[PDB]
């Protein structure tokens, strides 16, 4: 069952969606979300 | 001179002001839904 949510989609070069992340289901990817990028450096990030 | 005094004064320099963060989605909207969807126009100026 489908739910409204927020998700980050990553297009490759070619135009084909691979690895999204669902946002609000943990704060990583939270964070992930409000980062524009699926890598996450060291440090302290703050969330909503 | 003949004399001398051994005068101690303060001098008060600020250092660190206090710290803060802003949750946008917070502030523009209280838990509005329908505020929520149409801030997303609006969140790179909010990562800013
Ligand atoms: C894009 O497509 C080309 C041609 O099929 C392929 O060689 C290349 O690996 C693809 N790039 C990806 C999957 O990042
Ligand atoms: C210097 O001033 C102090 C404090 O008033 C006093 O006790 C001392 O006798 C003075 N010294 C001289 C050489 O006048």
């Amino acid at each position: 069952h489908l739910k409204r949510r927020t998700m980050m989609f990553k297009y490759d070069e070619n135009g084909t969606i691979v690895d999204a992340i669902d946002c609000a289901l943990d704060p990583l990817s939270e964070t992930k979300c409000t980062l524009r990028s699926f890598i996450v450096e060291k440090g302290i990030y703050q969330t909503s | 001179p003949t004399n001398f005094t051994i005068s101690v004064t303060t001098e008060v320099m600020p250092v660190s002001m206090t710290k803060t963060s802003v949750d946008c989605t917070m502030y523009i909207c209280g838990d509005s839904v329908e505020c929520s969807t149409l801030l997303l126009q609006y969140g790179s100026f909010c990562t800013q």
